[PDB]
């Protein structure tokens, strides 16, 4: 009858991961929130602010100590004593550590929480640091992507609720179910790649026939995610299907792996 | 304590200090502090951005063609708008002209964002400031049906439906697991809707949470994915093929059919759910037409947006008007020039940044982003801010000014600019809306007005989606399929040194990206973003920004429960990751 408590916190972020979550088609995010979990704290969506929000945070982590899931969006900055991200007048990292201490497991949503993402790209002005480099004594499931696929986020949630267990993960902590294979291992343009049939400049005859984007800098060959199979926004598209090469956005440090338009090495 | 005069306000930090940190139901991290007098009226307001990432620093040395992807991640709520500003800026610097279809598709991307972002803001972000969710449990389902049916033709209005929604809420709350409703402001005297209106609003909150996911399928078709679609310098990567072999690998008739279906459904939802709800909030909350005016009767700013003539950013092309009003002189809408060093300038004397001289403002081509966390004496410590020191540096947000004036940006600002430039559709819409509420025009310059204007804009944008889609189809019927210009794709074709400005109207207001290119790489990249304007800290003259001004003079019923503060702040739709970047 009771639903599993979830605390969802936010560090340095753009909020793309919360936005992706609410795009879920099946289950609807509405149904996740009403029926599947108890989303007990979440800055972006919650009624309470300020002292009332602090009261909720403290109440949930105390009452459900050892029993809630901590979802983390964004990441802590280590620069300026952590004050590049301030929450209730104090470094965000303090709230991260408090929330992590009582969690049964942690979900690191997105490339921010998993790896660092854009704020960690050169020269990383704030010393933005992924969660697993700060929290070292808790199960952390990395769900990378900028943001991850909406229906992947919800499928991971439903798996944990339904099966009452964490998903099996690769050596980097990513769920095997969705991150076990590369974009290029399931890309519908592979026929063209293998035939040497490539887009050479935007909107050329090749582009208009859906040829491979390798020479346009596609990072599909080095990127693990579900975009070429599950696709995006209720199966409507994915980056390559709409004509742009994969940026590599699910991979650690993808921002600093050379120009998006330079070919994979 | 001190007291000084600015912009018709008396800024007085005597009296009780209240802190709201975190501000929730916004994007990102914000802190607000106020002082209240013995009458529980705000006499001082302090706006603080509590995050920074440093995109302007990270962009240095990047390939200009890659820039859009980095700056898109300034914000996942206004997702796409920074990519658009970026491709505009780089194209302006290099001297690139995009094909008509690329421009039309970009306008579709922006209009899609306006619809999506405004819808989610109304329900998921601001909605619970106006709708008492718990009070919905005391509604009569039949009376709720009667109310809904009196306001709209929307089909979903049966008593059984409202009973089902109410029962779901009842079961949700019954075990004590209130989730997002925990420790809310329910029962506050400023909640004025009757129970039936609360149930109707809550049902619509849920409908909107479901429906918003569909709108962004337009971004998925043209841009691959949402959040964070893809773009290119030179146009768009979504090559079109209607009637040739391999159309399966391109934007084809089936893909365009999907887009059309989403446009129709989006307009239907906005016009028949959001619009009547906004008007209803207005009807039950008329006193809020006189609260939170702030700078909206003094200084407002729009750059303008939606160039309908490809590569023409002038007044005859932009469908959303640009202009500035200062000193309450709405009879004289002034032209805005983003290259003019005496116009847009940013100050940091009250922000956590270093300038060689913090008493002067820097135009973004002269911009500096050198972070300097220096809060001074904050009644705690550097890592424990109990009270910001607003006499010195108190925010990660820079302070933009226009010709030295503090400005408000966003839907209300745009509406006022369009109205006073004499845009016929805007004049008709605004006059009709204020007539329906039996309020004078001045009632729009308020917290309630911000909300009404935003809903109006969602309706406008949904209409423009159809207009742009039809323009696209017209070109395709004439055999004009081009989506990218690549003449100047290669760095060897670029000027050795050049600079450009890209500008638009994001959901929250006037957006500019200023870019300087040297030797094939970004030498400087400076952003001034709508919430940077609105959430601005003070300048060397002590002039206050839009949020601080809007909060001034506000009565609070219950000081410890900041509902009035949240109402006014949320009415601006704060995006803090945007403001600080
Ligand atoms: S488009 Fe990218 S992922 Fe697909 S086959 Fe070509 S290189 Fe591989
Ligand atoms: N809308 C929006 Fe985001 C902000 N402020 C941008 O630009
Ligand atoms: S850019 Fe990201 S969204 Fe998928 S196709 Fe590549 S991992
Ligand atoms: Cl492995
Ligand atoms: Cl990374
Ligand atoms: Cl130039
Ligand atoms: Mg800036
Ligand atoms: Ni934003």
């Amino acid at each position: 009858k009771p639903r599993i408590p979830v605390v969802w916190i936010h560090g340095l972020e753009c909020t793309c991961c919360t936005e992706s979550f609410i795009r879920s088609a099946h289950p609807l995010a509405k149904d996740v929130i009403l029926s599947l979990i108890s989303l007990d704290y979440d800055d972006t969506l919650m009624a309470a602010a300020g002292t009332q929000a602090e009261e909720v945070f403290e109440d949930i982590i105390t009452q459900y100590n050892g029993k809630y899931i901590l979802a983390v969006e964004g990441n802590p900055p280590l620069g300026e004593q952590g004050m590049f991200c301030i929450s209730s007048g104090r470094p965000f990292i303090e709230k991260l550590k408090r929330a992590a201490a009582g969690a049964s497991a942690i979900i690191a949503w997105g490339t921010c929480a998993s790896w660092g993402c854009v704020q960690a790209a050169r020269p990383n002005p704030t010393q933005a640091t992924p969660i697993d480099k700060v929290i070292t004594d808790k199960p952390i499931i990395k769900v990378p992507g900028c943001p991850p696929i909406p229906d992947v986020m919800s499928a991971i949630i439903t798996y944990m609720v339904t099966f009452d267990r964490l998903p099996d993960v690769d050596r980097m902590g990513r769920p095997l179910m969705f991150y076990g294979q590369r974009i290029h291992d399931k890309c519908y343009r592979r026929a063209h790649f293998d035939a040497g049939e490539f887009v050479q400049s935007w909107d050329d005859d090749a582009a208009r026939k859906g040829y491979c984007l390798y020479k346009m800098g596609c990072k599909g060959p080095t990127t693990y995610n579900a975009c070429s199979s599950t696709r995006w926004n209720d199966g409507v598209s994915f980056p390559i299907q709409s004509g742009h090469g994969c940026l590599g956005c699910a991979e650690n440090g993808f921002w600093d792996r050379g120009s998006f338009y330079s070919r994979v090495v | 304590s001190t007291q000084y005069e600015t912009q018709g306000y008396t800024i007085n930090n005597a009296g009780r200090r209240l802190v709201v940190d975190p501000i929730t139901r916004i994007e990102g991290h914000m802190r607000c502090e106020v002082n209240i007098n013995d009458q529980n009226v705000i006499t001082n307001a302090v706006s603080c951005g509590t995050m920074f990432r440093g995109l302007e620093i990270i962009l240095q040395g990047r390939d200009p063609r890659d820039a859009w992807a980095f700056v898109e991640r300034i914000c996942g709520v206004c997702t796409g708008v920074h990519a658009l500003a970026s491709v505009y800026a780089i194209e302006d610097a290099i001297g690139i002209k995009v094909p008509d279809n690329a421009n039309i598709i970009r306008n579709i991307m922006l209009a899609t964002l306006w619809c999506h972002d405004h819808l989610v803001h109304f329900y998921q972000l601001a909605g619970m400031d106006w709708i008492d969710v718990l009070d919905a449990l005391k509604a009569d389902p039949r009376k709720t049906s009667e109310l809904a049916q009196s306001l709209s033709s929307w089909p979903k209005s049966s008593p059984g439906y409202f009973f089902d929604v109410q029962n779901r809420l009842k079961k949700f709350v019954e075990g004590g697991q209130l989730g997002i409703f925990r420790n809310g402001y329910w029962g506050h005297p400023q909640y004025k809707l009757p129970p039936e209106a609360n149930l109707m609003g809550f049902a619509h909150y849920l409908e909107a949470l479901d429906f918003q996911r569909e709108i962004v399928k337009i971004h998925a078709v043209f841009g691959g994915k949402n959040p964070h679609p893809n773009w290119i310098v030179g146009g768009m990567p979504c090559a079109i093929n209607i009637d040739e072999s391999g159309a399966v690998g391109a934007v084809n008739m089936e893909r365009l059919n999907l887009v059309q279906s989403i446009i129709t459904r989006t307009a239907d939802f906005i016009n028949n759910v959001m619009i009547p709800d906004a008007l209803a909030i207005g009807q039950f909350n008329k006193p809020w037409s006189e609260i939170g005016t702030g700078l909206s009767d003094k200084c407002v700013l729009s750059y303008g947006a939606f160039p309908d003539i490809a590569n023409d950013f002038g007044e005859k092309s932009l469908l959303m008007p640009g202009g500035a009003v200062i000193n309450g002189d709405f009879n004289n809408v002034l032209p805005v020039d983003l290259v003019d060093p005496q116009q847009v300038q940013e100050f940091v004397d009250h922000a956590w940044y270093r300038y060689p001289n913090d008493q002067v403002g820097r135009h973004p081509f002269d911009g500096i982003t050198d972070p300097w966390y220096n809060p001074g004496d904050v009644k705690g410590s550097d890592t424990n801010i109990q009270q910001l020191n607003e006499q010195e540096r108190y925010s990660w947000i820079k302070a933009p000014r226009w010709r030295g004036n503090a400005m408000e940006v966003g839907p209300l600002a745009r509406t006022l600019i369009a109205y006073h430039k004499g845009d016929a559709a805007t004049v008709e819409s605004v006059d009709r809306m204020m007539s329906a509420l039996n309020l004078p025009l001045s009632g729009i310059q308020s917290t309630l007005g911000r909300i009404l204007c935003r809903a109006h804009e969602a309706q406008w944008a949904a209409g423009k989606l159809q207009y742009f889609f039809d323009k696209l189809m017209t070109n395709l019927k004439n055999g004009n399929l081009a989506t990218a210009s690549t003449e100047k794709w290669e760095p060897a074709t670029w000027p050795t040194e050049c600079r450009g400005v890209g500008f638009t109207e994001a959901p929250r207001g006037a957006l500019g990206h200023w870019a300087a290119i040297r030797d094939g790489k970004i030498d400087l990249y400076q952003c001034v973003v709508p919430t940077t304007w609105n959430a601005s800290p003070r300048d060397p003259k002590g002039q206050i920004g839009a949020y601080e001004a809007a909060l001034m003079n506000t009565k609070m019923a219950i000081p410890e429960q900041p509902l009035e503060i949240l109402r006014t702040l949320h009415s601006f739709d704060p995006c803090l990751a945007c403001s600080t970047h």
